[PDB]
RNA sequence: ACUAACCAUCUAGUAGCUGGUUACCGCCGAAGUUUCCCUCAGGAUAGCAGUGUCGACCUUCAGUUUUAUGAGGUAAAGCGAAUGAACUUUAAAUAUGUAAGAAGCCCUUGUUACUUAACUGAACGUGGGCAUUCGAAUGUAUCGACACUAGUGGGCCAUUUUUGGUAAGCAGAACUGGCGAUGCGGGAUGAACCGAA
RNA sequence: CCUUUAGUCCCUCGAAAUUUGAGGCUAGAGGAGAAAAGUUACCACAGGGAUAACUGGCUUGUGGCGGCCAAGCGUUCAUAGCGACGUCGCUGAUGUCGGCUCUUCCUAUCAUACCG
C-alpha cells in the first residue's frame, strides 16, 4: 500500500479487514474514500443495514 | 618524499651565505655567461665534477688551480667591464 | 597514408596491423547519381574520440578527404576540384569496405 | 522590493540569472526567511526524507524570491470574523462564524419544456 | 587528504557525467556536419581543394560566411 | 684493527585474525541512515530502541482530505470571445510547497540606549472580553523537554517519472513498494508472483 | 601591429595589349606582462574510484551505402516523415598449434536403397 491510502485507512477508523465505519457525506469526506478505493467498498445504507 | 622548491621554505643563513634573496613571484632578472671567460669558470667545475676522486696529491691540486686560475682571469673581465661601465 | 613513417613516443604503442588498412573508398555523389572508387587523401574528423582521428581511425560519421579528380567536378572560375569532403555512412568494422557521402 | 527577516517567501527560479540559483528541488518551493544580504536571502525550507522534515538553509538571490499570499486568507479571515461578530451582538442573533465543506446537492425538479433532450450516439457520425 | 576525500565521495558521479559530456560532443559534432550538409545541398563556391584549416575552424569559418 | 642444532627460562611474548563460548518462560523491541572530524579497518553528532525526571493536555499533534495562495498551464474546448507548448474565458490527469486563532486577536495604556519632523511605528507586557462551535473535516490506544544507556551504520529486486547510448544489450537520478528479523493459503516446483500477516 | 567579417564601389602604389594585385573609412571578432601561467579522451611512474568473468529459447544461406519504385501507416491520408521485394552505381591463410582416445547419440547424407 503507497503511503498516501494508509494514513487514510487510519484516519477512517479502518484498520482491519472487513471493518465498517459510517461516514457523513461531504467534499473533504468524498476524497478521502476515492483515494482508498483500491482497498474500501462503499455505498449508501438503507433503514435496515442501520 | 617531496621537494623543497614547492614547499615555500625560507632561506637560512648558514656558512654558506644567503646573499641578496629576490622576492617571490617577481623579476628574478637574467644574468647572461656569454662571455667566453666566464664560460670557462663554468666549465672547469663541471669537468672537475665528473672527474672525481684522484689519488695523486699534486693533479688534485692541479684540479683545483685550474678552477682558481678560471675564476682570477673572469673576475679581471669584470672589473675591466665594471671600469668601463663607470667610465660610460 | 604513407607506407613508412616513424610515429612520435607518445603514439608508438598504438599498432595498427596490415591487414585492418583502407586506401579507396565508395564514394556517392548526391547530384550527378554516381558511385565511384576514391582514393582517400586523409581523416579530417572523428566525431567520437579525437585520438581516432589522429590515428586514422575510421568510424561512421568520419569526415574524410577523397581525390575527386576522376569525378570531373567543374568549380566556380572554371577549376577542376581535386579534394572533397565526405562523409563515412557505413560501419567499416562491421562490414569489409568504406562507404561515403560526398559533402558537395 | 524590501524584505524582513521572518516573512513567508516563494522561490521561482527564473532562468535569466545563473548566480544564486538553488537546485531543482529547491525550485518552487515556500520557506521563512532567516538572513537578508545586499544581494542574497537566506531561507529555511523543510525537507522531508523518510517520515520526519529535516530542516535545510538555502542562499536565495532576490531575482527569484516573492512575497506569498498563504498568510493572508487567515488576515482575511479574522478580520471578516470580527466584524461579523461586532454586528452580530449589535443586533442580537447567532451567525455562523466557521467555513464548513461543501455538502451534497438537495432535490430540485427540472422542466422539459423548451429544452427537448438531444439523443446522442456513442461516437459522432455527421 | 580533504582532496582524496571527496575524489573517493565523488568518484562514480565524475565517470557517469563525463560520459554525458562525451555523448553531448558527438551530437555537437554530428550537427554542426550536417549544418555543413545542407548548405552545401543549398549552394556550393570553393577552390580546387579543401581549405587547410581543420575542422571548427574551416566549418566555422563557412557558418561565417552567411 | 673494526663489525648453524637442541634444552630450559624471560613467556600465559605480540592479532584488529580463525574457531568456540553452557537452562526455561514472559514483556519490550531495532537499524542497516543524515551532518562533521588529516575521515573510509576510525571517532563525534543526529535518527531508530529503552530508563529516570519534569512539564502539560485538546491549549495536543497528524506521510490525510478541504479551503486560500504558489511551482508544473501538463491535456482538453473555442477562435458564431480577442490574439496567434510558445493563442487564451475556463480548465484536466498525476503527484507537490506554504498557511488555517487562545501562542490569535481586538479595546484602554507602561518601558526601551531600536525608529520617526512628532504620544509616530517595532519588541515585551499590565487591565476587560472572544472559555458554550474558540473561528474547516477526520482521527487521536497521549504529547513535549532534559539527562543517561545498548545494538545499528551493507544492499538486492520491482513500479512510475526522468537522463544518455547501442544492432540489441545497458548505464545514471527521484519517489514508492517487497526482502533482509516473517510463519500461513495458492502459482506442480522456488530469494524477487498473487492472497493474507 | 596586422588578419577576418558586412557595407561605400568613397581614396593611393605596382603590374598589365583596357584587366588586376597591395593598403584606407565605418564596428564586431583574434592574437600587471620574462616571474611564470593556461591546456590535452596522448606517454612513463605512483596512487585513488567503479566493475569484483561471460553467455544462456543464443546460432545457421544469401554485404553495405546511395538513388528510383513502393501497399500502407502517420498529428486526418502516399507524403512531417517511416517504409519491404526488386533494379541501377561502386567494390594461398597460418604458425603451441597439433596428434591419439572406447562407447553412445544428432543429421546439417560421402557411400549403399528408392524417387523427381
Amino acid at each position: 500500500i503507497p503511503p498516501k491510502p494508509r494514513k487514510i485507512l487510519q484516519l477512517l477508523r479502518l484498520r482491519q479487514i472487513n471493518n465498517g465505519v459510517f461516514v457523513k457525506v461531504t467534499k473533504a469526506t468524498a476524497e478521502m474514500i476515492k483515494i482508498v478505493e483500491p482497498w474500501v467498498a462503499y455505498g449508501y445504507p438503507n433503514l435496515k443495514s442501520v | 618524499v617531496y621537494s623543497e622548491k614547492e614547499l615555500g621554505i625560507p632561506q637560512l643563513n648558514t656558512v654558506t651565505p644567503v646573499g641578496v634573496t629576490k622576492p617571490k613571484g617577481k623579476k628574478k632578472g637574467k644574468v647572461f655567461v656569454d662571455d667566453r671567460e666566464s664560460m670557462n669558470t663554468i666549465l672547469a667545475m663541471v669537468e672537475a665534477e665528473k672527474q672525481g676522486q684522484i689519488e695523486s696529491k699534486i693533479m688534485r691540486a692541479r684540479q683545483l688551480e685550474e678552477i682558481r686560475e678560471a675564476r682570477r682571469i673572469e673576475a679581471e673581465k669584470k672589473e675591466a667591464e665594471r671600469k668601463a661601465l663607470l667610465e660610460n | 597514408g604513407p607506407d613508412f613513417t616513424r610515429r612520435p613516443v607518445k603514439y608508438e604503442r598504438f599498432i595498427r596491423p596490415m591487414g585492418l588498412r583502407y586506401k579507396k573508398a565508395n564514394v556517392t555523389h548526391p547530384t550527378l547519381n554516381v558511385t565511384v572508387q576514391l582514393p582517400i587523401l586523409s581523416v579530417k574528423k572523428n566525431p567520437s574520440n579525437p585520438l581516432y582521428t589522429q590515428l586514422g581511425v575510421l568510424t561512421k560519421g568520419t569526415i574524410i578527404e577523397v581525390n575527386v579528380s576522376d569525378l570531373g567536378i567543374v568549380t566556380a572560375s572554371g577549376k577542376i576540384a581535386w579534394g572533397r569532403y565526405a562523409q563515412i555512412t557505413n560501419n567499416p568494422e562491421n562490414d569489409g569496405c568504406v562507404n561515403a557521402v560526398l559533402l558537395v | 522590493r524590501t524584505y524582513r527577516v521572518g516573512d513567508i517567501v516563494d522561490i521561482k527560479v527564473n532562468g535569466a540569472v545563473q548566480k544564486g540559483m538553488p537546485h531543482k528541488f529547491y525550485h518552487g518551493k515556500t520557506g521563512v526567511v532567516y538572513n537578508v544580504t545586499k544581494s542574497a536571502v537566506g531561507v529555511i525550507v523543510y525537507k522531508r526524507v523518510k517520515h520526519r522534515y529535516i530542516e535545510k538553509r538555502i542562499n536565495v538571490r532576490i531575482e527569484h524570491v516573492k512575497p506569498s499570499r498563504s498568510r493572508e486568507d487567515f488576515l482575511r479571515r479574522v478580520k471578516e470574523n470580527a466584524e461579523l461578530k461586532k454586528k452580530a451582538k449589535a443586533e442580537g442573533v447567532p451567525v455562523q462564524l466557521k467555513r464548513q465543506p461543501a455538502m451534497p446537492r438537495e432535490a430540485h425538479t427540472v422542466s422539459i419544456a423548451d429544452n427537448k433532450p438531444v439523443t446522442l450516439a456513442p461516437v459522432a457520425y455527421e | 587528504a580533504r582532496k582524496q576525500r571527496d575524489l573517493k565521495k565523488f568518484g562514480k558521479a565524475v565517470q557517469v557525467q563525463k560520459q554525458l559530456e562525451r555523448a553531448k560532443q558527438k551530437r555537437e559534432a554530428l550537427d554542426k556536419i550536417n549544418q555543413l550538409k545542407r548548405k552545401r545541398a543549398e549552394g556550393g563556391a570553393l577552390g580546387a581543394t579543401e581549405a587547410d584549416d581543420p575542422f571548427d575552424v574551416a566549418v566555422d569559418n563557412e557558418l561565417s560566411r552567411d
